[PDB]
């Protein structure tokens, strides 16, 4: 995250962190029940083999509240693509449950034609990580959240190198100092409706990080909501 | 009445039928008694900041 500011207590408790080969953070997750983590398919390939941190705030600190999972099942979309991203979402199942307590509690699942006329028509989204706080700079040891405006369609379009497909959706800032950046992707993107956050995006790209007239590029949960259902049986 | 005025009312989910809105909510909650509000079923419902410790 570039800008906005650290979660405090409590208020980022649905993050997931995906942790490689030596417990590193390389990506984020959202969690969903006590069994599912929302993610992006790229992250998948990005390590041969990972885990999934839950309750984690400050990576240099044994809190004493966090909990490893290992991944039972990886659910990956069958129309993934790595040239776009198009299609750029994964469900993992976990071999144990998490206990929600204190910075571990589930992101709500909208209905899907009321996130489209209510939660998707708000102002801003709030997306949070563990990634870089510039775009060039270090992974950040806290969790960061940062609060990022929609930006309208065809404004993204115009603004872009690569195609953004109807899975996608554009946010965060024209020309201000503050995006998603390497190392959130994967991690959420929610909606505050009467305090109740609701999952509407995944992280899923950018061309760099915080460049003027470059937004961040999220992957469109409510395109996959049904997807999501299924996934989770 | 319509879902496009102060969400119809209801504290999550609102949809239009014909003269009406009906509300619901997400899983891990119970639409209440007065059909608008939506009760958390457990301590750690889901879009809940974790700020009550227990
Ligand atoms: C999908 N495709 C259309 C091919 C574009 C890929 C851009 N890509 C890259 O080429 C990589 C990576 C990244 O997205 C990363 C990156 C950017 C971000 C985000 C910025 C805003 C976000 Cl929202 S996620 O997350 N990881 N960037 C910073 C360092 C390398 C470069
Ligand atoms: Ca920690
Ligand atoms: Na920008």
């Amino acid at each position: 995250i570039v800008g906005g500011q650290e979660c405090k207590d409590g208020e980022c408790p649905w993050q997931a962190l995906l942790i490689n080969e030596e417990n590193e953070g390389f990506c984020g997750g959202t969690i969903l029940s006590e069994f599912y983590i929302l993610t992006a398919a790229h992250c998948l390939y990005q390590a041969k083999r990972f885990k999934v941190r839950v309750g984690d705030r400050n990576t240099e600190q044994e809190e004493g509240g966090e909990a490893v999972h290992e991944v039972e099942v990886v659910i990956k979309h069958n129309r993934f693509t790595k040239e776009t991203y198009d299609f750029d979402i994964a469900v993992l199942r976990l071999k144990t449950p998490i206990t929600f307590r204190m910075n571990v509690a589930p992101a709500c699942l909208p209905e899907r034609d009321w996130a489209e006329s209510t939660l998707m028509t708000q102002k801003t989204g709030i997306v949070s990580g563990f990634g870089r706080t510039h775009e060039k700079g270090e992974q950040s040891t806290r969790l960061k959240m940062l609060e990022v405006p929609y930006v309208d369609r065809n404004s993204c379009k115009l603004s872009s190198s690569f195609i953004i497909t109807q899975n996608m959706f554009c946010a965060g800032y024209d020309t201000k100092q503050e995006d998603a950046c390497q190392g959130d992707s994967g991690g959420p993107h929610v909606t505050r409706f009467k305090d109740t956050y609701f999952v509407t995006g995944i992280v899923s790209w950018g061309e760099g990080c915080a460049r003027k007239g470059k937004y961040g590029i999220y992957t469109k949960v409510t395109a996959f909501l049904k997807w999501i259902d299924r996934s989770m049986k | 009445k319509l879902c496009s005025l102060d969400n119809g009312d209801c504290d999550q989910f609102c949809h239009e039928e014909q003269n009406s809105v009906v509300c619901s909510c997400a899983r891990g909650y119970t639409l209440a008694d007065n059909g608008k509000a939506c009760i958390p079923t457990g301590p750690y419902p889901c879009g809940k900041q974790t700020l009550e410790r227990r």
